[PDB]
Order: structure tokens, then C-alpha cells, then sequence
RNA sequence: CAGCUUUACAGAUCAAUGGCGGAGGGAGGUCAACAUCAAGAACUGUGGGCGCCUAUAGAACUUAUAACGAACAUGGUUCUUGCCUUUUACCAGAACCAUCCGGGUGUUGUCUCCAUAGAAACAGGUAAAGCUGUAUUUUUU
RNA sequence: UAAGUGAUCUAGAAAG
């Protein structure tokens, strides 16, 4: 099963950071996901390409349309890895 | 093989009887670690007009 | 424990125990009262050496034997055991008459069977002179012991006497030890020992005579044994302390003893 | 010892220290099966030795129930079920008395 | 039936880098010497932070109805007991203590019985062992 | 209508 996926999951609770394909990056609570990155975020921005933020409560996203996921540092400690 | 048949014949048990001075009547008995110092005097704890007897 | 495993460290014959289970275990009903205060005796013996754990040596690794063999005046062959036996039965002989010879005492004459008695009556004085004491006649008592578990397997290895006959015959005298020989006269407290032998005999023969017939014939000496050797064990040091202490003062005799007043007698 | 009876310790006591429970004990013990008789015989000799309330508590219910009525059908105002129950107290004192 | 990692293989240019390297025994003795095995559940060092924290690590053995013993003796001392009346020799309990018969573990050293090679991976094959695999919306049609 | 199960100390030798 794909690790960097298992890695997403674990991430599970803690404020990642989201760019699509657009280029409209969102920071957040990470809320749910699955196999296939559909990822859900809580109490979360959302900034365009051009820079103008705007605020939201609940964003689901699609992993097709997901470009990378920015999680925090601590997860590179442990333990899913080894 | 079971282990529960010696409720009453552990070695604990034995060393429990020895210190109350009390047989378990199929076992050991020793002499008493502590004197039995009959000093109770007729207390209002411990009387047979308190105690029930079921 | 025993079989539950397999694999394990060597126990020696002197520490395994197949007597002990049975004490240990609620008594099989319909026995006899002597049957059970037997088994009662067994169990307190038990129960007291469970209590007061004797937690051994650090430091000594120096064994007696060790020692002896790191000396040039010992060595070292292999023997058959009843040869072994014979040969502690001599020597052990040559010691007990040698000592009383030096002891000046002529007059007290050793049996090969180490029942030491006078030849003559002896004369108050001559008396006075030879009273052995307390040592010396432990030792000879243990020299008899030893000799009639070795006398019983130099007859079972001459054609005198079957195998069983001589097993049977090791279980009376480990059991008889008491009657035998005096070493209880002595030294009283071999007599917890013997106790211990009665108690084990009385177990083990109703054990062993169930649905067979009261007779003579039950060897299976083990415990006794077993019981024996552990009270040997206490002996060595005390008789350490006391033949050698006797001999000690044989060679070089006490130059100015005090005595001490904490005993009733002198004290006022 | 056993059940607190047996001799506290063999040494000493010069005997066995061995303890038969008795057979008179259970006999003892039993009769007040079997002085049951005498108890009998004493039996024997000494064998031979409000509506006002009510009504308040039946008038009460009375009132309760006239209550659970008016709380069915039609009786947010107090005055109306107040007066109703008033009235029945009335006629429930008349009865009695 | 693909892929990579290791042995068994030729003949290589042999750089490149790894890993087995000052590359050299094994099995055992009723064989030793030493260390160490009852303590804050308890181990030992290493630096660093400054007798104590934080990372490193290491760790053989013995322990939860708590112990080196699935085993059980004997002493000595007090105190209390018992047979007793003098003591030893004893009764049986207690508290401290010791002695003993044993036990491991580790390190050496020996004793015995069997034995003897100082260099192989890379380009990839030949053969065998370890794991993975079996285009129509979220990955590569 | 229901009795009657079991608790069992010891234990000798010297000298005086
Ligand atoms: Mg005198």
C-alpha cells in the first residue's frame, strides 16, 4: 500500500498545508482520507495564485486535483516508517 | 495438574497459620510466634452481647 | 515443573525430591493416624526450611576439595565405589584407633564395625583418661554408618545378597540409622533426622505396600537418603570445628583458658 | 488450633494435644428442636392474647383528578380550573358531613 | 515468466567504491585462576550539559506466589518456651547473625579430541537461494 | 423431614 498515503492518514489532525493543481494553496486541520487522497480540512484558508486569502470551515479535496500536501515536522520522527 | 487443589496447603498458607496459630486441621502446627496475651478484659468490642453468630 | 519442560540444568540426586510432592499434596484418605502425624511432621519440616531462607556464600569458591587438589600431596585416581567405601572404612579405622592410641588410652578397643568398647574394666583413673567425648564419638558413629552402606554393597557385589534384598537392606539401615548405630547419644538433634527417616517410612511403605501386603521388602531409599546426606551436611562443619579443634589440642594442648561468669555456677 | 478450640500449642500441655469434637456439643445445640418442648408449654400458658383520613385523601384524588381534566381539555387559565376544583372540594366536604 | 540482493563460476582492463581484513580454528573436560551474583526493581560505562539532567548506548546471570537451590542441614548470640532441675546433649519459636553441601554467569588460562584457508565483489551472463508483480473518472495512456 | 467426618505432644547418652 502507498506509504505516502499512509504518511497522509497519520497526518490525520494536525494543520497541513494543500496546493492543487490550480495553485490555490489551503492550511488546515486535516479531518479524513482514504486510498485515493480525498482529503477533508477544518477551520482552513485559501489563498489564489494572485495572493488574496479567504476563509472557510469545511473543504473536502479530490487527490486527482491535489498537487503536494505540506505536513508538520514531527511526523518525520516516527513511526509508520521503521 | 490443577493448581487450585491446594487452596489451604500453599506455603503461604502454612506460614499464614503458623503467625495466627491456627491449623488447618490436614496440615502443620507450630508454636505460636506471638504469646496469646488473653488480656481483653470484658471490652464493649468483640462481646457476645455485640457480635452475631450466623 | 519437572517434565513440563524439556531441556534443563542437572539437579543433583541429593537435590531432587520425590518424597516431598507426596507431603506436600492433601494426605490420601482412609489412612492410619500415625500415617498422617507422619506426613504433619513432613510438612512443618518443610514448611521451616521454606520459612528461614538460608541464602548462601557470595564470596567462597574455594571448596575443601579445590583446595587439596591444588596441593601437590594429593592425587587423583578413579575407583569403584564399593573399593572407595572399603577404603574410607579402613582408614576411617586407622584414624579413629590412631588418635586413641596417641590419646594414650591403649585399653579402648575398636571393632572393625566401629562399636569402640574397654577391654579390661577400667580403673577410675584409666577412665578419667579416656572419656572420649562428644567429637570423636560422632565421628565413629558416622564411620559405622558409612560402613554399613558400604558393608551392604560389598555383599550385594559378592554373590551374598540380590539386588533387592540389598536395596531393602539400605532402606532399613537409612530408616534404622537410630536403632543401628548411636549417633543420636550423642548428638541429640539427629534425632529431628531420624524423625524425618520414620515419618518418610511410614509415607512411603503405605504408598508402596496399597494393594500389596505388609511384609519386609520395600527398598526405595531416596529420601532417606537424601534426608541423611542434607543432616551430613550440617555435621561437616560442626565436626570440623570439634575433631580438629581434638586434634589440634592433641598436637598442641590449651596454655591459659578463661572461664566466664555469665554461668550460674561461680557467679556469686 | 482449628475453629479457636484446639489447644494453643502440643509443648507443654503434657498430651497428645488431639481434640474429638463431642457429641455432646450437637445435642446442645439441637433442642430448640427437640426445651422446644418447655418453650411450647410456655406458649401454651400465654397462648390465649382513621375514617376521616381517608376521606381527605379520597377528596384529594378527587381534586387531582378534576386537575388532570382540566389539563386535558381546555384550562390554560388558572381561574377557570381553580374555580372547578374549588367547587368539587365544596361538594365533596358536603358529602362528608 | 520479469526485477534487485547474496553464494557457486570462468577469463578479464582493473580504476572506482564498498564490504570478511592488521585477516589463522572448532568441539568439548564431574579441569583451574579471577570477577560478579539480594538492590532505590534494584544494572554498567561514554561524553556532553554543568553530586545531578540530556542523548548515546549497551546488558551475561539471577528473581514475584519473589529469588543464585524448584534443594535443604548445622552452628553462634540474646529473648521467650519445654523436658527439667547441674551442665553438656536437648524441646520449639523469635530476632539478628554465621558455617556449611551446592549453583550459576562472564573473562582468561589451561587439559583432551578433531582440523589447516590469506584474500573474494565490478561489465554482465550460467546455476541456486531471499522478497515483489500479474489503456474507458483519483496517479502511468 | 435432620444425629454419629476428621485435629493424636513425646521418643536418649556422657559426665556430675
Ligand atoms: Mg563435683
Amino acid at each position: 500500500n502507498g506509504i505516502p498515503v499512509k504518511l497522509l492518514n497519520e497526518a490525520q489532525g494536525h494543520i497541513v498545508s494543500l496546493e492543487l493543481t490550480t495553485g490555490a494553496t489551503y492550511r488546515g486541520k486535516l479531518v479524513e482520507s482514504e486510498d485515493s487522497m480525498n482529503v477533508q480540512l477544518r477551520d482552513v484558508i485559501a489563498t489564489e495564485p494572485q495572493g488574496a486569502v479567504t476563509h472557510m470551515d469545511q473543504i473536502f479535496v479530490r487527490g486527482s486535483q491535489i498537487k503536494f500536501i505540506v505536513v508538520p515536522d514531527l511526523l518525520k520522527n516516527a513511526p509508520l516508517f521503521k | 495438574t490443577d493448581k487450585n487443589y491446594y487452596y489451604l496447603f500453599d506455603k503461604k498458607s502454612f506460614f499464614n497459620g503458623k503467625a495466627l496459630n491456627n491449623a488447618i486441621p490436614g496440615g502443620p502446627k507450630f508454636e505460636p510466634l506471638y504469646p496469646r496475651e488473653e488480656e481483653e478484659d470484658y471490652n464493649e468490642f468483640n462481646s457476645i452481647d455485640r457480635v452475631i453468630f450466623r | 515443573f519437572p517434565f513440563n519442560r524439556t531441556k534443563g540444568k542437572m539437579v543433583r540426586a541429593q537435590d531432587v525430591a520425590l518424597a516431598k510432592k507426596w507431603f506436600l499434596q492433601h494426605p490420601d484418605e482412609e489412612y492410619p493416624v500415625k500415617v498422617k502425624v507422619s506426613y504433619q511432621k513432613l510438612l512443618k519440616n518443610y514448611v521451616l526450611n521454606e520459612l528461614h531462607p538460608t541464602l548462601p556464600t557470595n564470596h567462597n569458591k574455594t571448596k575443601l576439595l579445590k583446595s587439596l587438589k591444588n596441593t601437590k600431596y594429593f592425587q587423583q585416581t578413579t575407583i569403584d565405589w564399593v573399593e572407595a567405601g572399603l577404603q574410607l572404612c579402613r582408614q576411617g579405622h586407622n584414624m579413629l584407633n590412631l588418635l586413641i592410641h596417641r590419646k594414650g588410652l591403649t585399653y579402648l578397643h575398636l571393632d572393625y564395625n566401629f562399636n569402640l568398647k574397654p577391654t579390661k574394666t577400667l580403673t577410675t583413673k584409666e577412665r578419667k583418661k579416656s572419656r572420649l567425648g562428644n567429637s570423636f564419638h560422632l565421628m565413629r558413629e558416622l564411620l559405622k554408618m558409612m560402613k554399613l552402606i558400604v558393608d551392604t554393597h560389598v555383599q550385594f557385589r559378592l554373590g551374598n545378597v540380590d539386588a533387592f534384598q540389598l536395596a531393602d537392606g539400605i532402606h532399613y539401615i537409612l530408616n534404622h540409622i537410630g536403632q543401628l548405630t548411636g549417633i543420636y547419644r550423642y548428638k541429640y538433634k539427629v534425632m529431628h533426622q531420624i524423625r524425618a527417616c520414620k515419618d518418610l517410612k511410614h509415607i512411603i511403605y503405605y504408598k508402596f505396600n496399597k494393594n500389596l501386603g505388609k511384609g519386609p521388602g520395600c527398598g526405595f531409599w531416596q529420601p532417606a537418603w537424601r534426608v541423611w546426606l542434607n543432616f551430613l551436611r550440617g555435621t561437616i562443619p560442626l565436626l570440623e570445628r570439634y575433631i580438629g579443634n581434638l586434634i589440634t589440642r592433641q598436637f598442641e594442648g590449651r596454655s591459659n583458658e578463661i572461664v566466664k561468669t555469665t554461668t550460674k555456677q561461680r557467679l556469686d | 488450633s482449628y475453629n479457636g478450640i484446639g489447644l494453643k500449642s502440643a509443648k507443654g500441655s503434657s498430651t497428645s494435644g488431639h481434640v474429638q469434637r463431642s457429641l455432646a456439643s450437637n445435642n446442645r445445640r439441637r433442642p430448640q428442636g427437640s426445651q422446644q418442648q418447655r418453650q411450647q408449654r410456655q406458649n401454651a400458658i400465654k397462648k390465649a392474647s382513621i375514617e376521616t383520613h381517608m376521606e381527605k385523601r379520597e377528596i384529594e384524588v378527587q381534586v387531582s383528578e378534576l386537575r388532570d381534566r382540566l389539563e386535558e381539555e381546555e384550562t390554560l387559565s388558572e381561574e377557570q380550573i381553580d374555580k372547578k376544583c374549588e367547587a368539587l372540594r365544596a361538594k365533596l366536604t358536603n358529602e362528608w358531613q
